[PDB]
């Protein structure tokens, strides 16, 4: 019927822009001439209406048309993807995971990583985007990848980190053999991917571990930034739903069909793929 | 009993490798018992069950799942078909064994698609695949959506590329890039082996086929002269998944176990063990 969609600012999958003075979104076309489909998304800037568009917004529109449901989009209040944390005896999820489980949202449409920890409590669709984890550095920084000694034997001289309360945070938390790296990162993890990426350009952060679908995009736009080591881990983004959702089956069937008929290729070319510097 | 599962698989090196029982009458080393209904001839339904030994990338996954999900199984090789097609409104292959309740789940190089997902449930993918491209090292093409493939006549000399007919790859190309399909007919190959020879001998510029298969052939190519495109340019991305009966009580536990293996690094160990070559 009327689903409460939660998403997060994460270019190129979700763009967040102010509305115009009259409260609508400015008409705009892509570099290839296709109309940019923009929806009103409320969130923090108190709550204010804003304009959302991108890969994940195109996906939401396709899903709402195929399965014929209406929606309202808002941005996650804490700005996080979602990890499970101990309450000052029980456990609770933050971020978009927390809003989905609490009822503040009925469906997560975002670059949301599919992992075991989240799948224990929610339903993931089949992946609408296959990708992985890589490392972003300022052009000129030399590291082999995730096995570099400046990462495996960290210090206060070479600072690396990821985004707080995210899937990468989970990935380095669960493996006891990664506790040395995680102990360094938790001293430096950032609130959002954008601030982390900005810190690399400012030489305040020396390496940013994040999703390759995002890092490679940022590298194609900002030529002072490069990726290195390539995919040391492979993961996929999926739609987030509660286990009781009646849309579970048709969302995954729709995503599979969209891969097969080239619809995802259109989105990947329009939003994700760009020329190297 | 409710905890002993009938599981169907398909011989397909290196995902599933079939051997004879050694001498004893048991399976040793890293193999597991699997039976095969071997036909008497090619013009009959008569046959005989034969005890075999199965091993491989998918078998190790099954051993991981049996240990973690805590279930026992009787493994058998499908005989009517391969992976599964809908022939005369009837599903054959591994999909058929699951749809018609002869197997609780199917383990193998089984591609997840929309068509099959309507009759069976698929687990989370444990290996990424899709439509990829393999060329001789040096040739410049992106993925399937490259203009050099969609409009080969726009370039001189035009690219020479094909696939294996009557497969999933040709079926997709026929539906999505009609002219590319028409162009490919005079460049199609008997199989994977005859395609790689065409690339080496200069008779073919590109070979378009299943992503996981092309990557496996590229990593063990003699001379390392054949390379595949990057994963970011794979078309119609999907994965190999475990098929189950719709509404199966095992799908939830299978998914969590598979996602655990990807997070543990056990999956990477199996990829290095069975799928990675010397290139
Ligand atoms: O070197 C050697 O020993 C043999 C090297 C070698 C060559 C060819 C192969 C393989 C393995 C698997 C495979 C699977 C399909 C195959 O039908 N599909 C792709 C997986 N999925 C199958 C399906 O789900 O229907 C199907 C497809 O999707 O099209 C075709 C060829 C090979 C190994």
């Amino acid at each position: 019927t009327r689903l409460k969609i939660v998403t997060i600012h994460q270019e190129p999958f979700v763009y967040v822009k102010p509305t115009m003075s009259d409260g609508t979104c400015k008409e705009e076309f892509t570099v290839n001439g296709d109309p940019v489909k923009k929806v009103i998304c409320t969130g923090p800037n108190h709550t204010v209406p804003q304009c959302c568009y991108g890969f994940c917004i195109d996906l939401l529109i396709k899903l709402a048309r195929t399965m014929n449901f209406t929606y309202e989009v808002h941005l996650v209040a804490d700005g996080k993807f979602g990890t499970q944390e101990r309450v000052n005896n029980k456990k609770e999820w933050n971020g978009m995971m927390g809003e989905l489980l609490s009822g503040q949202a009925d469906m997560i449409v975002a670059p949301l990583t599919i992992n075991n920890e989240r799948a224990q409590y929610i339903e993931f669709s089949k992946p609408f985007k296959y990708q992985g984890l890589t490392i972003l550095v300022k052009k000129g920084t030399r590291i082999t990848g995730i096995n570099d000694p400046r990462l495996r034997n960290p210090s206060d001289k070479f600072i690396y980190a990821t985004v707080k309360q995210s899937s990468v945070d989970i990935y380095f938390r669960r493996q006891v053999e990664l506790s040395t790296m995680y102990r360094h990162m938790e001293k430096h993890n950032y609130e959002s991917a954008a601030e982390a990426i900005q810190a690399v350009r400012d030489n305040k952060l020396h390496a940013f571990i994040w999703d390759s679908a995002v890092l490679e995009f940022e590298a194609s736009q900002k030529c002072d930034l490069v990726t290195t080591g390539e995919l040391f881990f492979r993961s996929g983004f999926g739609i987030g739903m509660r286990k009781d959702s009646p849309w579970k089956q048709n969302v995954s069937l729709s995503i599979l069909k969209s891969h097969e008929n080239g619809f995802m290729e259109d989105l990947d070319k329009t939003w994700v793929r760009y020329q190297e510097c | 009993d409710d905890n002993h599962l009938s599981i169907v698989t398909l011989e397909e090196r290196p995902f599933v490798i079939v051997e004879d029982i050694d001498l004893t009458e048991t399976c040793v080393r890293n193999t597991v018992p699997c039976r095969k209904f071997v036909k008497i001839n090619n013009s009959t339904n008569e046959g005989m069950n034969v005890k075999k030994c199965c091993k491989g990338f998918c078998i190790d996954i099954l051993k991981k799942l049996s240990r973690t999900v805590k279930f026992t199984y009787d493994l058998y090789l499908v005989t009517n078909g391969k992976h599964g097609k809908k022939v005369n409104n009837v599903w054959n292959g591994m999909i058929g064994e699951v749809v018609y309740q002869r197997a609780v789940m199917a383990v193998g190089s089984l591609t997840i698609n929309e068509e099959r997902s309507e009759v069976v449930d698929f687990s989370v993918p444990f290996v990424e695949t899709g439509i990829s491209v393999m060329v001789s090292r040096g040739t410049q093409v992106t993925g399937l959506s490259d203009k050099k493939f969609q409009r080969p006549h726009d370039y001189s000399p035009p690219f020479r590329f094909g696939t294996v007919p009557n497969g999933s790859t040709e079926r997709n190309i026929r539906n999505n890039y009609p002219y590319m399909h028409q162009y490919m007919t005079r460049f199609n190959q008997r199989g994977v082996e005859d395609a790689l020879v065409s690339l080496k001998t200069g008779k073919l510029d590109a070979f378009i086929y299943d992503a996981a298969v092309l990557n496996y052939m590229a990593r063990k190519d003699e001379g390392c002269k054949l390379v595949t495109i990057g994963s970011g340019y794979i078309f119609a991305t999907t994965g190999y998944g475990i098929a189950l009966q719709k509404g199966s009580p095992w799908k939830r536990q299978i998914d969590l176990a598979l996602l655990q293996f990807v997070g543990d690094g056990e999956m990477e160990e199996l990829e290095t063990l069975w799928l990675t070559g010397i290139c």
